[PDB]
């Protein structure tokens, strides 16, 4: 699905969820 | 343990 | 889970239960990857040494949950199955190589705030992401430790390990349709999955273009959140290949 992958309460509103800055660091 | 579904479910 | 916290409501909205129907009770997870194929682990389906070996019938699948064992009136949404589809060389003999399956739903789910499907990796997604460090995120209903059950969904993130630490942490098999995940004991953090979140998603948000990939599939580890041990995944990438003959046959 071209929307796959972002999600109606997060992404779809520029909102992040508490812990995906952790996952985001990570990615060095 | 688990909540019942409704039974047109498990039909 | 073990060592996770509560997930936030909406927060994994491609998280699929896979529920018995006889007894009523959690069998696995599982994911959404769109509005009629779920994605699950071969073993949550067939394993043999359990005497486990379901049939399409025998289960349901509940998406859009978030707690465990209430009935989500006006949120979840419980569909039946149409035909499971197992890996063919899936080896559940020896070490679960190749721990896949695909359940197509009798019809389609929709969408909404709490119902959405994950991404499946391409090579070049997986090339970048799925390297010793990084970190993912799973997410299930299943025990909060090796030996109770959560109110509602669980979610850890946890690192990639080296690939010769994943195999001189076990006498078991590894092979390349696998990866392992979880903090070595000099790093102090925890967490793994357990019991129950079989079959679940491992997942990474690319960075390049702020999606959610589903990298890998809750499969297998020696106990739950033990020092020294690992948990171990299905690689997706490495098995899309199946995946898509499956979809484009059959869907
Ligand atoms: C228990 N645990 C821990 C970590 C992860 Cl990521 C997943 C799981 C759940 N998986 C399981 O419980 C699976 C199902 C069959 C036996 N099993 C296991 O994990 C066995 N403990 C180890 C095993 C691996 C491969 C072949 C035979 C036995
Ligand atoms: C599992 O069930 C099917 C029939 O429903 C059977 O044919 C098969 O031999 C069983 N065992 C497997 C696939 O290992
Ligand atoms: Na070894
Ligand atoms: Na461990």
């Amino acid at each position: 699905e071209a929307d796959c992958g972002l999600r109606p309460l997060f992404e779809k509103k520029s909102l992040e969820d508490k812990t995906e800055r952790e996952l985001l660091e990570s990615y060095i | 343990d688990f909540e019942e579904i409704p039974e047109e479910y498990l039909q | 889970i073990v060592e996770g916290s509560d997930a936030e409501i909406g927060m994994s909205p491609w998280q699929v239960m896979l529920f018995r129907k006889s007894p009523q009770e959690l069998l696995c997870g599982a994911s959404l990857i769109s509005d009629r194929w779920v994605l699950t682990a071969a073993h949550c389906l067939l394993y043999p040494p359990w005497d486990k070996n379901f049939t399409e019938n025998d289960l349901l699948v509940r998406i859009g949950k978030h707690s465990r064992t209430r009935y989500e009136r006006n949120i979840e949404k419980i569909s039946m199955l149409e035909k499971i589809y197992i890996h063919p060389r899936y080896n559940w003999r020896e070490n679960l190589d190749r721990d896949i399956a695909l359940m197509k739903l009798k019809k389609p789910v929709a969408f909404s705030d709490y119902i959405h499907p994950v991404c499946l990796p391409d090579r070049e997604t997986a090339a970048s992401l799925l390297q010793a460090g990084y970190k993912g995120r799973v997410t299930g209903w299943g025990n909060l430790k090796e030996t109770g059950q959560p109110s509602v969904l669980q979610v850890v993130n946890l690192p990639i390990v080296e690939r010769p630490v994943c195999k001189d942490s076990t006498r078991i098999r590894i092979t390349d349709n696998m990866f392992c995940a979880g903090y070595k004991p000099d790093e102090g953090k925890r967490g793994d999955a357990c019991e129950g979140d079989s079959g679940g998603p491992f997942v990474m948000k690319s960075p390049f273009n702020n999606r959610w990939y589903q990298m890998g599939i809750v499969s297998w580890g020696e106990g739950c959140d033990r020092d020294g041990k690992y948990g171990f995944y299905t690689h997706v990438f490495r098995l899309k290949k199946w995946i898509q003959k499956v979809i484009d046959q059959f869907g």
